């Protein structure tokens, strides 16, 4: 894992892109970087001992859609330090730097069924409340809740769940 | 997964345009900066032992050219530094300004000077990290450097050219021996140079003052890197001062140079080196230590005539010049059988051993016999020297070894009552009081008088105020000799008749 | 304004993250809300990218990560000058007595470079002490260090504060006492001891001890020495007395550890003969004042060729040995006059006649140590005609060397002696040279001037 | 022409970055334009990416990051044979006497396989040297090692140039001196005895002394052991002398760590043994022709279970052991008979007599070794009758082993002496059954033959 | 101790089933006599430890028997 080594280019990227107001573009950018990144045959060529260089240009040729700015110069950049493998984590980081400046937050919501649009809109007014933050709710069918919701908001988390309640009976007991 | 010191904003720099290199080659920005030690990104003109100046008026010495960054030492006060500070190369290797313009100067390891008395009147500059002569461009040493002392100059003597170690423990007379051999080499056209290393201010204070009062410090340059500073200056200092050495030797002229503690200069090296993550060795000194001696002191040599010609364009034919060192080494408890001095042992050419025990005795200089030597040997001597002081240091070896080992009594008495009486009056006729250096025509008349016999009968003691009468009986009345003898340094039967005729005077007339 | 936060915490390290442009320098100051306390960090290192590594001086413990931290633009400042005297503080330059607060007019920095090479004072000068066996056997030069090597017992205490008193008194000095990496207890019970001597408002004090964390252990020294330097500044004759250098040692040890550096030759750290002689540079003489130094020393395993001891007695002057034997004997001080040394006992530094009084009385001793294991077998009647006046002078010899302070009163009801050099040369002479043979040997004990010794063998 | 560029500088080694086409073998030889100069790199590594280590044959200041390096595509080769006979040669073969250049018709690459098994050969054909105690205690035959182990000052140097002047000159074969990190001094005074005796014309010297860098004298030995391997081919039989074959393994170790090796035992590279027994192995007599040598052996801290010392014992035939001990009382040759050995200390080679004379002198020596202890604590008067008899006689033997030295004829005034095989059996076979038993021992101090000691005798 | 511990003695039906037949009642053996050199005779390091450790017994040769003329020492 590589999130220490990510940090700083996501950091640069990020810091770069507000000085030429294309932070959705270098999203989209990375995003295809990231997918590049998995393919089985590329792995292997990215395992290789190839010159930082010629590895660079290797990788350049099979995205074009590139800026620049942005492929010609972070990919090289990258392969200097042979980082090319942390570009999953470059994207992660970006996002989230993105979210932190934007003012947002990803509240993840987990239920045994649908919630009435009336519940999730109150949900989203109050956690929008609890914290300072435009929310985007993003919901899942979990069945071994049973009942009720789970209210994730990064490390914070609010239980609800029949089950978590009926395993804390457990321990109380 | 760690990080390498590529970082926010030069990735962002990097990202702007990747060829950065169409920016100036000439100046970098500091990255980090930890315990005198500092990183440095860019400089793509940087070479190795360059001189890089930092804002304000300092320089370090680039020790790494890594794949991406410097690694360089601060030679000064690095506390005031921080991140991003602009750094130019300049694109010259470490140099000191050296010049005889340079004596009676106190000046710190970069040759800035110390003293109060403005700037230098340098002559130009020298790079401090040299190889020194081939073994074709050498040749033999066999010209005396006369100290103050007759121990020394009996037993161990030193020529133009040698290498003399003078290693003992603490508070031994290790310094003072040094300086009161500076202090006897003026008038006598040798120049000679002092430095002062991880030394206590106050105590280099003293002796400058104490070089001052005796005249000497006209003759001589002193280098100076007091306890205080920082570990580079430190370690760097002893080969600014072989640097400033190495310009009287080149130009046919004679120089001595003190390294008033190589085992300072090894301690600041081994914190310089493990700062920077070197795998140590022995006692935690890096492997390198060997080389930082040698290179250190194989400078000083004695150079025949055409590399003089070859070196000063022709403009100074047909004259030999040299260099001679005497490094200091301290020693904890005693023992020689230690990394640090046995190296030290193993470069230079004599060995100056001053005992502990000896020197609480009383018996000062405190030269230990049988464990000192000259490697050089008589060759060094003016032959009146070589010839009354023969092999008396391997007497006194077995002299030491035997009243040790024949500690009950004094059997087998077939002439170890002579022996061991000629012993002790030898031992007590070289002690000799400090800043009193005695010429080599008073050496050689007591050590005459000494040697062959003729007064091992006479344990009367009281030696000092005969010896002081001796002197001065000659001085006043019986010898235009001792003018004579100081320059010519002859050894003749006519000459030994004339001596043993005073001799004879004195020893009837004045009953000590 | 805040401008960094807190990125680690591992142990007494903390790590906080600046922007790239405002990094601190590197012994600057930060300081954070740890909870309602305040908690100061010194940095020690610039690491790339604006980070910047710290130690923290004080409890660690309830540190979150992305704390706010406000860079002071400035070292540790500590208050300085008259303000200080008869006070207690820690590190950081707080009360920690409970008298109230200081109200220094100033605050020092507490790093500084040591005295200019033309700063220094061009002369050399004897420190009287007023103590016959110090100012005999050990003198100490204005400006130098001492060692203090004795144990536990032997009193070592009340000859710091008949130190104390004396500086004071008799020239016109002041004193700071910096007691670094010791006991709680014997801080407690020495405060308590200087208040019921009326010392204390003469000697100003500052306390790191065992139960601190090793940057508050590494500092108070520091602090102790910018103290002194104030009252030097102000063109006086300053003592220091630092109460465990070793420990000093122990704790750049520690931290040095903290901080990842590799291990030097015997552990310690790589930079042991910097960070001594960065402290012991401080303590000299100029041309406006002088701080002397008495520094308690204590030797691991009682190896003398440590590195620790090795690199210390590099810069001592002087070395003080305080014996339990001589104390049995009901001599005090005692001070152990066969082992205590100075490197001023050089007779063009001293004089030619102290020098070999100095001489004759050591030699005139250590005949007796042996004099008396002789006795001590064959019985007292064994001993020849000239043995018998050896000893008879030794006995003599060994009691004119106590002396009664003014600070001892409390044990031994004396009022108490402060004696000139020429006038204890002048005894040592005298009894040394066979005068004053026809008094007894309790005539000597505990007694100032010779004059004094046999006008009570008058009265006796 | 140029093809790669440097990439980094670490001190001594340097990194190149190659096409991955054309990138250089594991020996290969580069060339830099250092400033004005021209320096040579010998590559030690393959690293990935075209990449690649190499340690600089020169000085390594003024390099820049970034320079055009030249690949010559074949490893350091040095002149050889009749042509290099009196001249002084550099580590890369260049001469460094004033005189021309070498007129050689043959290069030879100082990198090559040791002999095969079956090419060997063996010789029992005892040689004789002039030096009482090496030929009695540690003699060695002609095409055998001799390795000479010391610390420092204790005559590793003064005994080689015996040695040198005993065999080598009366010796029809030609010589090889390679210097290996000694002093530039002794270099210039063996050239200038060597030159005033004109047998130089028989003397190929090869000198990498301790000023140069650490290229220089890690491959000097190497470059003038090939030397030695081409006048072995050409079926001669030839003396080779290495000044201190130790640093050779020490630039080793200075290198090793830059290379990114880790550290082994006691800092030393891991490939210390390999290093060693690869140069070693190659320096030996075969059915064609023969190389004896002489060898010596610094030992670091006099300490003879160093790694170095430790590894290099294995390798020699014949190993005299110096010591600091015996030198101290002035006995040279300072050989520790105790220690010293030699394969050819076997009846069958050296011949019965030799042979008990050789174990009766140990035996005694060693039980007077067992005595010194109690010697030491209850003092000599406490042995047997019979003790105090086989401690005059092992003292009388210690004595009898120091021998003058031609070449020591500066040192001490004595003449030099030579002594044959015979009358040194003769006199410790004399000697150890008590015929001599009423000579003092100082009848014995630096003497020749036993008919010198019983002269010496009557002079006291 | 994969080493070591190959030299074995070993019974008549292990020789009879490995050599399948063609050799009866007879066992077979190998016996090992692995050497170690000490450093000034400590036994405490590492490699003599466990070799020490490994085998069925140990000869100790000792150099001061040996200069004293008892060889074997
Ligand atoms: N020949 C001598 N006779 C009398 N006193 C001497 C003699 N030589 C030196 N001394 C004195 O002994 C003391 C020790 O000498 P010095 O301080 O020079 O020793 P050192 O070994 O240089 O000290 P350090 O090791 O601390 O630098 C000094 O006071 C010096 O004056
Ligand atoms: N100058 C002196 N006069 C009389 N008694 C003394 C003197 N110095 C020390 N003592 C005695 O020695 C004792 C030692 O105790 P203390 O000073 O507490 O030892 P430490 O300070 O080493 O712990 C004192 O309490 C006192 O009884
Ligand atoms: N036979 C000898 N006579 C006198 N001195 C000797 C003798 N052998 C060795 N020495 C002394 O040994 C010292 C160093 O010898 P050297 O060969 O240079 O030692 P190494 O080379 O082992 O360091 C010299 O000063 C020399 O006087
Ligand atoms: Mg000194
Ligand atoms: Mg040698």
């Amino acid at each position: 894992e590589f999130i220490t080594v990510a940090r700083p280019y996501a950091k640069a990227a990020f810091d770069f892109a507000v000085e030429h107001q294309s932070v959705e573009r270098w999203q989209d950018m990375l995003a295809f970087a990231a997918e590049v990144t998995k393919n089985e045959q590329m792995a292997e060529l990215l395992s290789g001992a190839l010159a930082p260089e010629t590895l660079a240009e290797s990788f350049i040729a099979v995205a074009g859609e590139q800026l620049d700015e942005n492929g010609q110069n972070l990919i090289r950049v990258m392969a200097e330090n042979g980082r090319l493998n942390a570009l999953p984590d470059v994207l992660e980081q970006f996002i989230h730097l993105r979210a932190v400046s934007e003012a947002t937050a990803e509240v993840d919501v987990i239920s045994a069924a649908a919630l009435s649009e009336q519940q999730l809109a109150k949900i989203s007014a109050a956690m929008e409340k609890r914290l300072s933050r435009k929310v985007k709710l993003n919901a899942k069918i979990d069945k071994s809740v049973m009942a009720g919701v789970i209210i994730r908001a990064g490390d914070m988390v609010i239980d609800g769940s029949v089950r978590g309640r009926l395993e804390r009976l457990a321990d109380v007991l | 997964q760690l990080n390498s010191t590529e970082i926010s904003e030069l990735i962002k720099q990097r990202i702007a345009q990747f060829n950065v290199v169409s920016e100036a080659h000439n100046e970098g920005t500091i990255v980090s900066v930890s315990d005198g030690v500092i990183r440095i990104h860019g400089l793509a003109d940087a070479m190795q032992g360059e001189m890089i100046s930092l804002p304000g008026n300092r320089y370090a010495i680039a020790l790494n050219l890594e794949r991406d960054s410097v690694g360089a030492v601060v030679m000064g006060p690095y506390a005031d530094l921080a991140e991003g500070m602009k750094v130019k190369a300049t694109g010259r290797i470490l140099e000191v300004p050296v010049g005889r313009g340079l004596l009676g100067r106190v000046v710190n390891t970069l040759g800035a000077p110390i003293d109060g008395k403005g700037p230098l009147d340098h002559d130009g500059f020298s790079a401090v990290e040299a190889i020194a002569p081939g073994v074709i461009e050498r040749q033999s040493v066999d010209q005396p450097v006369q100290t103050g002392y007759k121990a020394v100059d009996s037993m161990i003597p030193i020529g133009r050219g040698q290498r003399e170690l003078i290693i003992g423990d603490r508070q031994t007379g290790k310094t003072a021996l040094a300086i009161d051999a500076i202090i006897n080499q003026r008038d006598s056209g040798i120049k000679a140079i002092y430095v002062a290393i991880g030394q206590k201010a106050s105590t280099i204070s003293n002796v400058v003052r104490k070089l001052e009062e005796h005249g000497a410090l006209a003759n001589t340059i002193v280098v100076v890197a007091t306890a205080s500073e920082s570990a580079a200056l430190q370690y760097l200092a002893p080969y600014a001062g072989a640097a400033m050495g190495e310009y009287f030797r080149d130009r046919g002229e004679d120089a001595l140079i003190i390294y008033d503690d190589l085992s300072k200069q090894a301690v600041a090296y081994r914190q310089i080196s493990l700062l920077l993550r070197r795998p140590p060795g022995r006692e935690a000194f890096p492997g390198d230590v060997f080389y930082l001696h040698s290179r250190l002191l194989e400078r000083a040599a004695r150079v025949n005539a055409e590399y003089v010609e070859a070196f000063t364009k022709g403009e100074v034919k047909g004259k030999t010049g040299s260099l001679t060192a005497l490094p200091i080494i301290e020693t904890q408890a005693g023992d020689v059988s230690a990394f640090v001095p046995t190296n030290v042992i193993s470069i230079t050419d004599g060995q100056i051993f001053l005992e502990t025990n000896l020197f609480n005795a009383g018996i000062r200089p405190a030269v230990n016999p049988g464990i000192s030597v000259s490697r050089v040997g008589g060759a060094a001597q003016t032959k009146i020297m070589k010839k009354l002081s023969g092999g008396i240091r391997t007497a006194l070896a077995q002299y030491r070894e035997l009243a040790a080992f024949s500690q009950f009594a004094s059997d087998l008495d077939d002439a170890t009552r002579k022996q061991l009486d000629h012993g002790q009056k030898v031992t007590e006729l070289l002690k000799q009081k400090q800043y009193a250096p005695m010429s080599v025509a008073q050496q050689s008349l007591v050590l005459f008088a000494a040697e062959r016999g003729y007064l091992a009968d006479v344990e009367l003691s009281k030696i000092g105020s005969f010896e002081a009468a001796l002197l001065a009986y000659v001085d006043r009345d019986h010898a235009p000799l001792m003018q004579e003898i100081n320059q010519t340094g002859g050894y003749n039967d006519e000459i030994e008749g004339k001596l043993k005729g005073i001799l004879d005077s004195f020893k009837a007339t004045q009953s000590w | 304004m805040a401008t960094g936060k807190i990125v680690q915490v591992i142990g007494a390290v903390v790590d906080v993250e600046f922007p790239q442009d405002a990094v601190p320098r590197v012994y600057d100051a930060l300081e954070v809300q740890n909870g309602n306390e305040r908690l100061v960090l010194e940095v020690q290192q610039q690491l790339g990218g604006g980070i910047v590594r710290t130690i923290a001086m004080g409890s660690s413990d309830g540190l979150r990560r992305g704390l706010d931290v406000k860079d002071l633009e400035h070292p540790i400042e500590v208050p300085v000058g008259k303000a200080t005297l008869g006070r207690i503080m820690n590190v950081l330059g707080e009360p920690v007595d409970m008298k109230g607060e200081i109200g220094e007019e100033e605050r020092w920095a507490i790093h500084r470079a040591a005295p200019s090479y033309e700063e220094l004072s061009n002369s050399q000068e004897l420190l009287e002490t007023g103590i016959k066996v110090i100012d005999l056997m050990a003198p100490f030069a204005k400006g130098g260090k001492v060692g203090l090597f004795g144990g536990a017992g032997v009193g070592k205490t009340v000859n710091m504060m008949e130190l104390i008193r004396n500086i004071a008194i008799e020239h016109s000095g002041y004193s700071v006492f910096a007691g670094v990496g010791e006991r709680t207890r014997e801080g407690n019970d020495f405060y308590h001891e200087m208040t019921d001597s009326n010392v204390i408002d003469k000697v100003s004090l500052v306390y790191g001890q065992m139960n601190e964390p090793p940057g508050n252990r590494l500092r108070v020294a520091l602090t102790g020495l910018t103290m002194a330097e104030k009252f030097r500044d102000e063109g006086r004759d300053v003592l220091l007395f630092v109460d465990n250098i070793y420990r000093y040692t122990l704790a750049g040890t520690e931290v040095s550890a903290l901080l990842g550096r590799m291990p030097s030759a015997v552990g310690y750290q790589p930079t042991l003969a910097e960070e001594m002689g960065v402290l012991q540079e401080r303590i000299t003489s100029t041309k406006t004042g002088s701080i002397t130094s008495v520094q308690a020393v204590y030797v691991p395993a009682d190896d003398l060729t440590d590195p620790s001891p090795a690199t210390t007695f590099a810069h001592l002057d002087a070395t003080v040995v305080l014996s339990r034997q001589i104390a049995s004997l009901g001599i005090y001080p005692a001070v152990d006059p066969l082992d205590s040394t100075s490197r001023q006992l050089d007779p063009l530094v001293v004089g030619q006649e102290h020098y070999d009084t100095a001489r004759g009385v050591q030699s005139i001793l250590q005949r007796y140590q042996e004099l008396k294991d002789i006795i001590a077998i064959l019985g007292m009647d064994e001993l020849s005609e000239e043995d018998k006046l050896v000893v008879a002078r030794a006995r003599k010899i060994q009691r004119f060397l106590s002396q009664p302070f003014f600070v001892a009163e409390v044990f031994t009801g004396s009022p108490g002696k402060y004696v000139s050099l020429k006038d204890t040369i002048r005894g040592f002479k005298g009894i040394m040279e066979g005068e004053y043979d026809h008094l007894p040997e309790q005539a000597f004990y505990m007694v100032g001037s010779i004059e004094e010794a046999v006008e009570k063998a008058k009265k006796l």
